[PDB]
C-alpha cells in the first residue's frame, strides 16, 4: 503494498493503535479512475477496528500509517485487495484500488 | 493529473498563495506555492491565441486575484524580467473579474440570454502598416514636406504650451520640463529626422491609399502666413508656435475619413518602428523599461489619444489644402471580414421539444437590450443548429436589427427596433398564423397585412426560439408570471393569446446550440457524404469507403473533412518493462494492432492526414495542417535541474500524406492509390506509421490506458476520397481484435456493425442548466485585490459514455 | 362606433352606398389604415375599437356573452336578449371550475379602477349585451 | 465499459480577470507575466 500520498496534512502526532476504533470518510476509485464506493454518498462515516481484520490489507496499513484529520491517497495492490477472485460485480478480477481517506477521529 | 513536488504538499488550503508566471518566448508556464518553488512546468505549448489568468473551482470558495500595482498586493516579488499582469489591461477597459464565453445573465427582470463575445486575437496586437516603401515621393511634395515637418511641430508645440508644457533640459513629466520645445531646425538630430520621416511618410501614405494630390494653387504659399502668439505661448529660450493660418480652408467628409485612415496609418507606423526599437504596451508608463501606455494598434487604441491623432493629421491635410494641393479622396473599395461562418456565430436559444404546442393561441416576449443580431419567432421541434434561425423552413422569426420576416429567406417587415424594445411574439394555430407586435404595436409588412406569417401547418408543433449575434443580450419572458409580460394587456389579452408558460409551475427549460465541435455519425442521408460498408473478399479486408456525392456539380461542398471510427482502441494500465502466414504462438502473443488507409487515386495525398485521435479533439478547421494540433510537454524535474520526466500531450496524432508523396510525384495527379498503415503496441503505447509498405520516420509515445480513435483529415478533391481498411499484417492483429473484447484473441479481420465512421459536426444541441451557481465578484481593496466568492453547494446528476469519455 | 357598425350590417344599402363612394372616389382605405368588406372603414375602426369593449367586460362574463350572442343568432331584439341576461345572470362563468379564469381574473382584479366594475348587475347586462352585440354582427361580416 | 453510467458531480465555473497576453511577430505585447492567488477559505467537502 500500500503507498500513501498525503493529500491534505494532519495533526501528525496522534496515529491509531491496534483496537482502536478508526472513523472515516473513504471514496474509492479503481485504477482506471472509475468510482466503485464512497461512503461520502451514504453521508454516513464509516468506522472499523484495527487488528479484527474488517477491512483488507491495505486499509489496515494505510490507515494505521495516517494520522487523525489526515487526508491521504491510498493505491493498494490486488495481492493487498480482493486479489484473484475481487469482488463479483463491483470489482474486477486482479485490480488495483485508489481511495481518497479523510481520518477524521479516533474512538 | 501529473502530480508534482513541491515542500509540504498539499492541496490548496486557506492562507495560500499560489503565483503563476508565463513566459511566452520558451513558452513555459510555471508555479510557486507560498514562495516555494513548484517542481515542474508547461512547455513548448500552442501559441495561436492570448493566455489570460483563470481560477476554475466548485461551490465553497473564498478567493483573491493579486495583480499587483493597485489591484492587488504580492505577498512574494515577481521573478526578476516578469511584469504584474495589471499592466495588461487594455487602454479601451477598466480592470475586472469576468466570467468565461457565457451564454446566461441574471438580470434586473430576469435572466438574460448573451450570445458569443467578440475576442481579440494575438495578431490583433500587430500593428500592420499600409506598404508606402515602393512609393517615391514627388519633387513638388517633397518641398511641402520641408515645411510640413516644420509646420506639424509649431501645432505641436502650441498644443504643450496650451497644455502648461515649458522648455527644460531635461523631460520630466512632473517638472513639465520639455527639451525637445525648440526650433525646429534646432531640433535635436534624431527627433529632427524622425520628424522629418513622419511628414513624408504622411504625403507617401497619401498617395498609397489610392489618393491623388497635385498643386493647385501657387499664390497660396505666399498668401499663407503664420499666426502671431503672445509671450505667454511665447517660450522660456525664446521659441514661439508659428503654426500657419487655416481658417479659411474647409474639409470634405470624403476627406475626414480620409484623415481618419491618415491617422490610423501613422499611430501603425509609430507602433511598428517602438516595436523594431524593441519598445512593448504596459497600462503603467516606463520610458527606462521602454514600456508605453499608447504602444498598441490604433483599434485598440483609447478615444481620447484617437480623437488627438485625428486633430492632427486634420491640421495636416487642411495644411495640405492651405498649400493648394488639391486632394482627391479614392472610393472605398468592397471588403468583407468573413470572421467566421454566420450560420454558427449566432446561438439559438429554443424551448424544449416537449413543450412544444400544436393548438390554440399563444404569447411571448423578447425584450433586447442591444440593438444588433438578433431574431425571435417559432421554431419546429426539429430545428437545426447549424443553419440560421429561418433560412430553412424550420422557424419562421422577426430580424428587427434591419426589419425583415425570416423563413425560408429574408422579406421587409415591421421596423428595427431600439435598446429596451419589447418584441411581442404570438401564434394562433386555429387561424394557422404568425404575429409581432413591438412595443405593443403590430407589426405590418409593406403589403399592409398585419399577420407576418400566413397558412402555417401545425406539424409537430412550434416552440418560442430567439437567436443572439456576436455580443448581443436578449431577455426572453415566457409569461410564467404574467404581471411581468410588459405589453401583454396593451396587445394580446383582449385578442384571446395565452402566455406561453401561464399554469406552468416551474420555469421552462431550455436548449441553446453549443459551438463545441462533436463526433456524430455520419447521416445515411447526408447530401454530399457517402459511406459504403464493403465486405472483406479473399484479397480485401472489410473497408469503410467514404464517397463524395455531389462533386464535379454545382452546389458542391468542398471543406474540410475530420472523420472517426466510433470505437477506440486502449492502451493497456501497464506498461511492459523496457508464404506471409502467421506464426502461430506470435500472433496470439501480440500486442500490436495495424489498420490502414487507402486514399483513392485523384484525391491529393497533400490533402490527407491519417492517424489517431483522442476524446479530446474539438478542433474544427477549415485551414488545417499538424501545426494546429494542441501539444504540450509537462516537465517534472528535481528541486534543482535534474529533469525527471518529459511527458508529451496532444490529442491528435497524425501523419501528412505530403511527406510520403514522392518529390518527382509532387505537383502532377498520381495514378496509384496511397496506402498509409498505422500500427499500435498496446502494450508500449508505441505508434508508428507506413506509407505503402514503407517505414516512416514519425513515431509518437502515448501514457498507458489511453484511448485512441483511428481518424481520417481530408480535405476531398476526388469522388472517391479515402477508404478505412480494417485489416491486418504478418503478425500484427486486426483492429477488431484491440476493439471487441469477445474477438481480443481472434485474427480474423471483422467490422461489426457498431464500428462506423463519424464525422465532425460544429454545433449540437445542449440543455441549459435549470440553475446556475452564484459567484460573487468584488474589488476587496487596493491591497487585497480582487475577490472571487462560491458559497453555495450545486450540483447535478451526470450521464457518461464510458466510449467516448464524455 | 359599435352602434353605427351594428347599423352598417343590418341595412344593405348602407353597404352598398359605402362601396359605391369608396369606388367612384378612389380613396385608399390601406393608406388610411396604414373595396373589400376587411378594408372597409366601418368595420375597420370597430375592429380598433373592440379591445376596450373586451376590457369593460369581465372574464366571468364569457359565458354570458357567448349566451348573448346566441341569443342575437336567434334574432332577438336588443331588449329581450337585456331581459335574458338579466333572469339568466347567475350563468356566469364559475373562476374555480376553469384555471384561466383564475390568471384572467388576477388581472383583472389587479388593474386600478375595475375593482368596483361588476359590481351591478345592471352594468353587467348593459356590458355583456353590448359586447355581445358588436361580436356577433362582426361574426357575420367576417363570415363569406 | 457498455452500460451508461451515472453519477453526482458538483458544478464547475471559470473566472479570469479581463488579462490577454499573447505573443506574435512584432507584436506590442512583453512576453512575461506574472500573477497570484490567494486562497482565504476553502471548504474540503462541501458536498459528497
Ligand atoms: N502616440 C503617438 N501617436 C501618433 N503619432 C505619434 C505618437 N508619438 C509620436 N508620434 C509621431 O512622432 C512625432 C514625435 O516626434 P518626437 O520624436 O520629436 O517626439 P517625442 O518628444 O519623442 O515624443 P513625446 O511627445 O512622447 O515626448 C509626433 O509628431 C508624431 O509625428
Amino acid at each position: 503494498g500500500v503507498q500513501v500520498e498525503t493529500i491534505s496534512p494532519g495533526d501528525g502526532r496522534t496515529f491509531p493503535k491496534r483496537g482502536q476504533t478508526c472513523v472515516v470518510h473513504y471514496t474509492g476509485m479503481l485504477e482506471d479512475g472509475k468510482k466503485f464506493d464512497s461512503s461520502r454518498d451514504r453521508n454516513k462515516p464509516f468506522k472499523f477496528t484495527l487488528g479484527k481484520q474488517e477491512v483488507i490489507r491495505g486499509w489496515e496499513e494505510g490507515v494505521a500509517q495516517m494520522s487523525v484529520g489526515q487526508r491521504a491517497k491510498l493505491i493498494i495492490s490486488s495481492d493487498y485487495a480482493y486479489g484473484a477472485t475481487g469482488h463479483p460485480g463491483i470489482i474486477p478480477p486482479h485490480a488495483t484500488l485508489v481511495f481518497d481517506v479523510e481520518l477524521l477521529k479516533l474512538e | 493529473a501529473r502530480p508534482v513536488t513541491s515542500p509540504g504538499q498539499h492541496l490548496l488550503a486557506p492562507e495560500d498563495v499560489v503565483s503563476c508566471c508565463l513566459d511566452l518566448s520558451v513558452p513555459s508556464i510555471s508555479f510557486r506555492i507560498n514562495g516555494c518553488p513548484v517542481q515542474g512546468v508547461f512547455e513548448s505549448f500552442n501559441l495561436d491565441g492570448l493566455f489570460f489568468p483563470v481560477v476554475s473551482f466548485s461551490a465553497g470558495i473564498k478567493v483573491r486575484f493579486l495583480l499587483g500595482g493597485r489591484h492587488g498586493e504580492f505577498k512574494f516579488l515577481p521573478p526578476p524580467g516578469y511584469a504584474p499582469c495589471h499592466e495588461a489591461v487594455l487602454p479601451r477597459e477598466r480592470l475586472h473579474l469576468q466570467p468565461i464565453k457565457e451564454y446566461r445573465r441574471e438580470g434586473p427582470r430576469g435572466p438574460h440570454l448573451v450570445g458569443p463575445s467578440r475576442c481579440l486575437s494575438h495578431l490583433d496586437f500587430v500593428p500592420c502598416p499600409v506598404d508606402t516603401i515602393q512609393i517615391v515621393l514627388p519633387p513638388h511634395l517633397e518641398r511641402i514636406r520641408e515645411k510640413l515637418a516644420e509646420n506639424i511641430h509649431e501645432l505641436w508645440a502650441l498644443t504643450r504650451i496650451e497644455q502648461g508644457w515649458t522648455y527644460g533640459p531635461v523631460r520630466d513629466d512632473n517638472k513639465r520640463l520639455h527639451p525637445c520645445l525648440v526650433n525646429f531646425h534646432s531640433l535635436p538630430e534624431p527627433e529632427r529626422n524622425y520628424n522629418l520621416q513622419m511628414s513624408g511618410e504622411t504625403l507617401k501614405t497619401l498617395l498609397a491609399l489610392g489618393c491623388h494630390v497635385g498643386m493647385a494653387d501657387e499664390k497660396a504659399e505666399d498668401n499663407l502666413k503664420k499666426t502671431k502668439l503672445p509671450k505667454t505661448y511665447m517660450m522660456s529660450n525664446g521659441y514661439k508656435p508659428a503654426p500657419l493660418d487655416l481658417s479659411h480652408v474647409r474639409l470634405t467628409p470624403a476627406q475626414t475619413t480620409l484623415v481618419d485612415r491618415l491617422a490610423e496609418n501613422g499611430h501603425n507606423v509609430w507602433a511598428r518602428d517602438r516595436v523594431a526599437q524593441g519598445w512593448s504596451y504596459s497600462a503603467v508608463q516606463d520610458i527606462p523599461a521602454r514600456r508605453n501606455p499608447r504602444l498598441v494598434p490604433y483599434r485598440l487604441l483609447d478615444e481620447a489619444t484617437k480623437r488627438s491623432n485625428r486633430d492632427s493629421l486634420c491640421q495636416a491635410v487642411r495644411t495640405l489644402l492651405g498649400y493648394g494641393y488639391n486632394i482627391e479622396p479614392p472610393d472605398q473599395e468592397p471588403s468583407q471580414v468573413d470572421s467566421q461562418s454566420r450560420g454558427d456565430r449566432a446561438r439559438i436559444f429554443r424551448a424544449e421539444k416537449s413543450y412544444a404546442v400544436q393548438s390554440g393561441r399563444w404569447y411571448f416576449e423578447f425584450e433586447a437590450v442591444t440593438t444588433g443580431e438578433m431574431r425571435v419567432g417559432w421554431a419546429r421541434p426539429e430545428l437545426r443548429p447549424d443553419v440560421e434561425l429561418g433560412a430553412d423552413d424550420l422557424a419562421y422569426v422577426f430580424n428587427g436589427h434591419r426589419g425583415q420576416r425570416w423563413h425560408l429567406g429574408s422579406e421587409p417587415f415591421g421596423r428595427p427596433w431600439q435598446s429596451g424594445d419589447v418584441v411581442g411574439c404570438m401564434i394562433d394555430l386555429t387561424e394557422n398564423t404568425i404575429i409581432f407586435t413591438l412595443n405593443g404595436e403590430v407589426l405590418m409588412s409593406d403589403s399592409g397585412s398585419e399577420t407576418a406569417f400566413r397558412d402555417i401547418e401545425i406539424g409537430d408543433g412550434f416552440l418560442p426560439v430567439c437567436s443572439l449575434g456576436p455580443g448581443q443580450v436578449g431577455h426572453l419572458n415566457l409569461g410564467q408570471d404574467v404581471s411581468s409580460l410588459r405589453f401583454f394587456a396593451i396587445c394580446g389579452l383582449q385578442e384571446g393569446f395565452e402566455p406561453f408558460a401561464i399554469n406552468m409551475q416551474r420555469p421552462v427549460t431550455t436548449w441553446f446550440s453549443k459551438s463545441l465541435p462533436q463526433f456524430e455519425p455520419v447521416p445515411l442521408e447526408h447530401p454530399h457524404y457517402e459511406v459504403a460498408r464493403m465486405d472483406g473478399t479473399v484479397d480485401t479486408p472489410p473497408c469503410l469507403r467514404l464517397t463524395h456525392r455531389t462533386w464535379g456539380s454545382q452546389n458542391s461542398l468542398v471543406e474540410m473533412l475530420f472523420l472517426r471510427l466510433s470505437l477506440p482502441v486502449q492502451f493497456h494500465q501497464h506498461f511492459r518493462c523496457t508464404d506471409n502466414r502467421d506464426d502461430p504462438e506470435i500472433i496470439l502473443n501480440t500486442t500490436t494492432y495495424y489498420y490502414s488507409v487507402r486514399v483513392f487515386a485523384g484525391q491529393e495525398p497533400s490533402c490527407v492526414w491519417v492517424g489517431w485521435v483522442t476524446p479530446d479533439y474539438h478542433q474544427h478547421d477549415m485551414s488545417f495542417d499538424l501545426s494546429k494540433v494542441r501539444a504540450v510537454t509537462v516537465t517534472m524535474g528535481d528541486e534543482q535541474g535534474n529533469v525527471h520526466s518529459s511527458l508529451k500531450c496532444s490529442n491528435c496524432y497524425m501523419v501528412w500524406g505530403g511527406d510520403f508523396v514522392s518529390p518527382g510525384q509532387q505537383g502532377r495527379i498520381s495514378h496509384t492509390d496511397l496506402v498509409i498503415g498505422c500500427l499500435v503496441d498496446l502494450a508500449t503505447g508505441l505508434m508508428t506509421f507506413t506509407a505503402n509498405g514503407k517505414e516512416s520516420n514519425t513515431f509518437f509515445q502515448v501514457e498507458p490506458n489511453t484511448k485512441l480513435f483511428p481518424a481520417v483529415f481530408v480535405l476531398p478533391t476526388h469522388q472517391n476520397v479515402v477508404q478505412f481498411e480494417l485489416g491486418k499484417q504478418k503478425n500484427i492483429m486486426p483492429l477488431s481484435a484491440a476493439m471487441f473484447l469477445s474477438e481480443r484473441k481472434n485474427p480474423a479481420p471483422q467490422c461489426p456493425p457498431r464500428l462506423e465512421v463519424q464525422m465532425l459536426m460544429p454545433v449540437s444541441w445542449s440543455r441549459m442548466p435549470n440553475h446556475f451557481l452564484q459567484v460573487d465578484t468584488r474589488r476587496a481593496g487596493e491591497r487585497l485585490g480582487w475577490a472571487v466568492q462560491c458559497q453555495e453547494p450545486l450540483m447535478m446528476m451526470a450521464l457518461h459514455i464510458p466510449e467516448e469519455n464524455r | 362606433v359599435g352602434e353605427i357598425f351594428i347599423y352598417w350590417s343590418k341595412s344593405h344599402n348602407f353597404k352598398r352606398e359605402e362601396q359605391n363612394f369608396v369606388v367612384q372616389n378612389e380613396i385608399n382605405n390601406m393608406s388610411f389604415l396604414t373595396y373589400s368588406v376587411q378594408t372597409s372603414l366601418i368595420v375597420a375602426t370597430l375592429k380598433k375599437m373592440l379591445p376596450i369593449g373586451l376590457n369593460m367586460c369581465a372574464p366571468t362574463d364569457q359565458d354570458l356573452i357567448v349566451l348573448a350572442k346566441a341569443r342575437y343568432a336567434l334574432k332577438d331584439t336588443d331588449e329581450e336578449v337585456r331581459e335574458f341576461l338579466q333572469n339568466n345572470l347567475n350563468l356566469q362563468g364559475k373562476v374555480e371550475g376553469s384555471p384561466s379564469l383564475r390568471w384572467q381574473m388576477a388581472l383583472y382584479r389587479g388593474v386600478p379602477g375595475r375593482e368596483e366594475d361588476a359590481d351591478d348587475p345592471e352594468k353587467i347586462v348593459r356590458r355583456v349585451q353590448e359586447v355581445s352585440a358588436v361580436l356577433y354582427h362582426l361574426d357575420q361580416t367576417e363570415h363569406p | 465499459e457498455l452500460l451508461l453510467q451515472t453519477n453526482l458531480i458538483n458544478y464547475v465555473t471559470s473566472i479570469r480577470p479581463n488579462i490577454f497576453v499573447g505573443r506574435a511577430e512584432g507584436s506590442t505585447q512583453y512576453g512575461k507575466w506574472y500573477f497570484e492567488v490567494m486562497v482565504d477559505e476553502v471548504a474540503p467537502f462541501l458536498t459528497a
